RNA sequence: GAAAUUGUUGAAAGGGAAGGGCAUUUGAUCAGA
RNA sequence: CGUGGAGGUCAGUGACGAAGCCUAGACCGUAAGGUCGGGUCGAACGGCCUCUAGUGCAGAUCUUGGUGGUAGUAGCAAAUAUUCAAAUGAGAACUUUGAAGACUGAAGUGGGGAAAGGUUCCACGUCAACAGCAGUUGGACGUGGGUUAGUCGAUCCUAAGA
RNA sequence: GUGAACAGCCUCUAGUUGAUAGAAUAAUGUAGAUAAGGGAAGUCGGCAAAAUAGAUCCGUAACUUCGGGAUAAGGAUUGGCUCUAAGGGUCGCGAUCAACUU
RNA sequence: GCGUUGGAUUGUUCACCCACUAAUAGGGAACGUGAGCUGGGUUUAGACCGUCGUGAGACAGGUUAGUUUUACCCUACUGAU
RNA sequence: UUUGCUCCACACAAUAUAGAUGGAUACGAAUAAGGCGUCCUUGUGGCGUCGCUGAACCAUAGCAGGCUAGCAACGGUGCACUUGGCGGAAAGGCCUUGGGUGCUUGCUGGCGAAUUGCAAUGUCAUUUUGCGUGGGGAUAAAUCAUUUGUAUACGACUUAGAUGUACAACGGGGUAUUGUAAGCAGUAGAGUAGCCUUGGUUACGAUCUGCUGAGAUUAAGCCUUUGUUGUCUGAUUUGU
């Protein structure tokens, strides 16, 4: 007989199966539709969750009850240093799908790439690329024959980039490897742009700019195996139920005699492929500026880093993104920042934010002081200095 | 790594049994300090002296001390079987505080 | 010193049972003349 | 067709190997079955004519015994709690000694008894089985030792009752 | 020792340190806890839990078989320290001795 | 395609009313769903009442109390090698 | 690697065969329309012709195809070289230059075949593997163990580790939590008890005050580090 009382069903059938994605790096499966009149350029970017933190600016939105108010809003910080182009992929179109022809490689890969073709890096003799770099000898004509061959072909133009984490807090010291889709037009100037930014890096400013929507795709933090409760939502079971309450009472009808896809089930929950939207960047701020976290408002001359750094990762000395709100995955863990799918003009994109003030307070507490200088001022003097 | 050798450490055992079960604290504090002395001097037969038990147990099962200084000597022992022909001794150093000392080379015991 | 059941060795087959019937291929094995 | 036993017969087979058993080896019979070879084995047994029956199994939640898959699985999680070193030993988380940390907390995890048990007491030797891990230890195993009354009990008295 | 207490908690004498262990710290459990705001809307039903709780002082209704109801209900206080006052024995007002309770 | 509720009374399905709501549609799945629960009801044994029966006892009448066992196998499902 | 691996050529051994036995012989579109040829005024053009199936086209004679002698013509075809071009949908094929070599049944001769006994597939293809002989080529990793916690029931994941912006253990600094440590001192302290230079002293005293936002703790899943000390070649396995 029905179900007696009406309810919406528990979680979303179009995010299964909720297991453990197949790489901590999440894939882009799906880069901006190419307008091939614009210049080449970068459809993503490579970066490294630093921690959250929070902003007030002033809203813009007129017909709002905070228009012109002062607004606290939670940001995400990725650390984006300049990643590196090692490489160029051509992809031609097949009755089959998207066909990768060939990738073409720099001639000099640096180590931190070149980890990442290691398990056991410290006890190989590091032979990675070193025949294949030998195709450089005297004029290239091998890098050139496949360089004509990837523009007589590949409808498709995606560059191989990798991160820097050395400049990153990171401990991992192997670097992160991702194509990223060269939108901007002539098959053949995408390959020109590749070649000509060979062993050269490409800093976030470049791809990204102030204002502009982006998606956020990273790998979930993980939570290990789940019951039904929390990984599905499910009610909680009565006080006085036997063999246990964390759990879906019915997980069936006679028929069909099988258990259904669509019953919430114990299992892994998180480590998951998730692609975010329309997460809008605050800052694009960079590394070598000082005075990092400083606003037109505030002046005050401090970079993002929180007092004591962010916990569990560090001081963001590189490029960094913010964006507001919050992001798929746990500080550490590498995102892959993309351009957005479509155009959005909605009054919430296209508004133009201007940042009156950053929180670097302590997170690791009850942070009361912005910089050290503020916590000597309130504090005066102390015993072991200051 | 082979020789005979003494050295001062300050084993940081609030680290190493934070979040312990109560009744396991003190146990786990021996088990570490045999971890301590094996990555340190590279032997896998590990010796307590019972000095150093009291100086874990003093304060019962829960109430291990934060630091611990220890003196560790690797030694070489000669018996029935070779069985890790290098051994370590670790005693208890008896100082006042155990806070802000750094592992040193005994030199002479 | 049987069978159930089991180890080893050897032979063979094995996409959600296995086993069976008719027929022949292939491998192994063998009587009759 | 086959089985146990019986009368007759083949002056049947057999320690130079009877019977039994094993044998994707051979032959006969539509079949019940029969025959042969090879291995194993060790003391009896068979063909035919008849006699006779406690004479043929897939079952009966059959009977007795034996054995699986389950499965190296469920589990060995109440009674706060163990640790260091030495000795012994082939072997030590578990034995002994020392050290430390704990508990029972005198309505005891202490010291005795009644019922019951019956040697479990104690020593020496000792670990195949038992102590649902272990064991060098034990209420185990083997061998011994040990219970001393005029006064403590029984014994005597009567009780309900017999 | 605390305390009204053979309660609970800690300790002395005595005894024991015996319960298969080691390593991790997923889900679901068993046992023990906590929780913003709401406060039984949960549920057959306040089941479970929570709240209350000792002692001193105040105050205590209906009803009643006049005995109770009654710890009704409902209030307040409680540590530590330094003091003050009162409460006894024996000997010939004095001398001396002594323990707690308020 | 999408949603179709919070409550008072009743074990209740049903019913009824309060109220919110865009709406408070109807149904199935062994009258889905007890090795998922719960056990209020029904539905053993205790007990009370009314009627009936000479009685033992009866009542699709009322009332009160009344043990809800097992997954470690196979598949299915969820995750994992 | 107790001579390992790979490629090519040859030979020899195996191994099988979803099934060779002359050739899978390439426009596209329409079908109430087309193909081909040709012409021009180049089109949705005129004229001619074809279909009515591949019943075609090509190939096809020679001891399973031998050995030879000529003629004719500079054709056809095989091979290994070679010139250049095109082909990415799964290209791995298509086309083209030049010379060399063999065959040529286009035509005409000479020799051979037997006895496989009147048939017996009467063995002629290609699939993988191994081995040996030569030539050519290259000179790693992965796993276990240790380690990390962005992971995790176990597996799995993600990190690090052979001399360094290396890693670890400590120590230092930052951050953070609590809330002012111990010790010493005080002409602080309700008072009580003594003492005598009766205007002060001694003893006890919860507490208060100062040194002292001090002291303690702080990664165990915080940040950082010109410091101290140490570590850095164990095991197993993998070949086209
Ligand atoms: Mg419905
Ligand atoms: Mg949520
Ligand atoms: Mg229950
Ligand atoms: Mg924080
Ligand atoms: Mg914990
Ligand atoms: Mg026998
Ligand atoms: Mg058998
Ligand atoms: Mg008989
Ligand atoms: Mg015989
Ligand atoms: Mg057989
Ligand atoms: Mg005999
Ligand atoms: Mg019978
Ligand atoms: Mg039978
Ligand atoms: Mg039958
Ligand atoms: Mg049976
Ligand atoms: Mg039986
Ligand atoms: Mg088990
Ligand atoms: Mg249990
Ligand atoms: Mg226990
Ligand atoms: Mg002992
Ligand atoms: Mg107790
Ligand atoms: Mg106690
Ligand atoms: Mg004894
Ligand atoms: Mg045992
Ligand atoms: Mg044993
Ligand atoms: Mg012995
Ligand atoms: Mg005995
Ligand atoms: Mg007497
Ligand atoms: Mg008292
Ligand atoms: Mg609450
Ligand atoms: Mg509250
Ligand atoms: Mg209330
Ligand atoms: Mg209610
Ligand atoms: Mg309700
Ligand atoms: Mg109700
Ligand atoms: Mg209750
Ligand atoms: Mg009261
Ligand atoms: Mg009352
Ligand atoms: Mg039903
Ligand atoms: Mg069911
Ligand atoms: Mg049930
Ligand atoms: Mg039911
Ligand atoms: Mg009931
Ligand atoms: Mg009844
Ligand atoms: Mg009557």
């Amino acid at each position: 007989s029905h179900r007696k009382y009406e309810a919406p069903r528990h979680g979303h059938l179009g995010f299964l199966p909720r297991k453990r994605a197949a790489s901590i790096r999440a894939r882009v499966k799906a880069f901006p539709k190419d307008d091939r009149s614009k210049p080449v350029a970068l459809t993503s970017f490579l970066g490294y969750k630093a921690g959250m933190t929070t902003i007030v600016r002033d809203l813009d939105r007129p017909g709002s009850k905070f228009h012109k108010r002062e607004v606290v809003e939670a940001v995400t910080v990725v650390d984006t240093p300049p990643v590196v182009v090692v490489g160029v992929v051509g992809y031609v179109e097949t009755p089959r799908g998207l066909r990768s022809l060939t990738t073409v490689w720099a001639e000099h890969l640096s180590d931190e790439v070149k980890r990442r073709f290691y398990k056991n890096w410290y006890k190989s003799k590091k032979k990675a690329f070193t025949k294949y770099s030998a195709k450089y000898a005297q004029d290239g004509a091998g890098i050139e024959r496949e360089l004509a061959r990837i523009k007589k072909y590949a409808s498709v133009v995606r560059v191989l980039v990798h991160t820097q984490i050395r400049k990153t807090p990171l401990a991992q010291k192997k670097a992160h490897l991702a194509e990223i889709q060269l939108n901007g037009g002539s098959i053949s100037e995408k390959v020109d742009w590749a070649r000509e930014h060979f062993e050269k890096t490409v800093a976030v400013d470049s791809v990204f700019e102030q204002n502009e929507m982006i998606d956020a795709i990273a790998v979930t933090k993980g939570h290990g195996f789940e019951g039904v409760t929390h990984r599905w939502g499910t009610k909680k079971l009565p006080r006085k139920t036997h063999r246990g309450l964390r759990k879906v009472a019915c997980i069936g009808a006679w028929h069909p005699a099988h258990v259904m896809w669509s019953v919430a089930r114990a299992g892994q929950r998180g480590y998951h492929s998730r692609t975010s939207i329309n997460h809008k960047i605050y800052r694009v701020g960079k590394g070598d500026d000082e005075a990092n976290g400083a606003t037109s408002f505030d002046r005050t001359k401090k970079t993002i880093t929180p007092m004591g750094g962010f916990v569990h990762y560090g001081e963001i000395k590189n490029d960094f993104i913010m964006v507001k709100g919050c992001i798929p995955g746990n500080r550490k863990r590498i995102v892959t920042l993309r351009k957005s799918l479509y155009t959005n003009t909605s009054r919430k994109a296209l508004e133009e934010v201007s940042l009156k003030w950053i929180d670097t307070a302590s997170k690791f507490g009850k942070g009361r002081f912005q910089t050290p200088a503020e916590k000597h001022a309130f504090m005066g003097t102390l015993k072991k200095d200051l | 790594l082979k020789d005979v050798v003494t050295r001062e450490y300050t084993i940081n055992l609030h680290k190493r049994l934070h979040g312990v079960s109560f009744k396991k604290r003190a146990p786990r504090a021996v088990k570490e300090i045999k971890k301590f002395a094996k990555l340190h001097m590279g032997t896998d037969d590990v010796r307590l002296a019972p000095e150093l038990n009291q100086a874990i147990w003093k304060r019962g099962v829960k109430g291990v001390e934060y630091r611990l200084r220890l003196r560790i000597s690797r030694k070489r022992n000669e018996e029935e079987d070779a069985k890790n022909p290098l051994f370590s001794y670790v005693e208890p150093v008896l100082v006042a505080s155990a806070k802000g000392l750094q592992t040193v080379v005994v030199e002479e015991d």
